[PDB]
């Protein structure tokens, strides 16, 4: 009785949590484009600095 | 430096589990939702109580 | 009953979904800035091209 309310208490939270890996899908596209172009910013930086 | 990517990354990895384990048992979590209070009672149980 | 139900339903989601804020904030944010220098590079592009 204690593991299946904890698991229906769980369950509605994975159901709310499930429909954002898609929207979190870009989110880490972008995110990750954004820091390759940090990175490659950063690696310009110093390669002026000299 | 964000550095956020790797937080995003743990929060897909959160959701896909969660998305996988709905595929997993989401039939039997319905089947169960609608008569959970059965779990508190069994049998020789009753005859106990 | 039912009422208590969809309740008691909602209530999960509704922290889960109320712990978004601060992170979400912090999005608005940089998209508002992402925003403000759409419009200065476009304006400036308006007034070059003319």
């Amino acid at each position: 009785w204690q593991s299946a309310r904890e698991l229906l208490r769980d369950w509605p939270s994975q159901r709310h949590l499930a429909d954002r890996v898609q929207p979190l899908r870009m989110r880490l596209s972008e995110l990750e484009q954004r820091l390759n172009n940090q990175q490659n910013a950063e690696r310009l930086l110093s390669e002026f600095c000299k | 430096l964000i550095d956020r990517v790797e937080e995003v990354r743990e929060e897909m990895d959160e959701a896909q589990e969660a998305a996988r384990f709905l595929q997993q048992h989401g039939s039997a979590l319905t089947k169960l939702e609608p008569m959970v209070a059965v779990l508190q009672s069994d049998p020789q149980q009753h005859e106990q109580l």
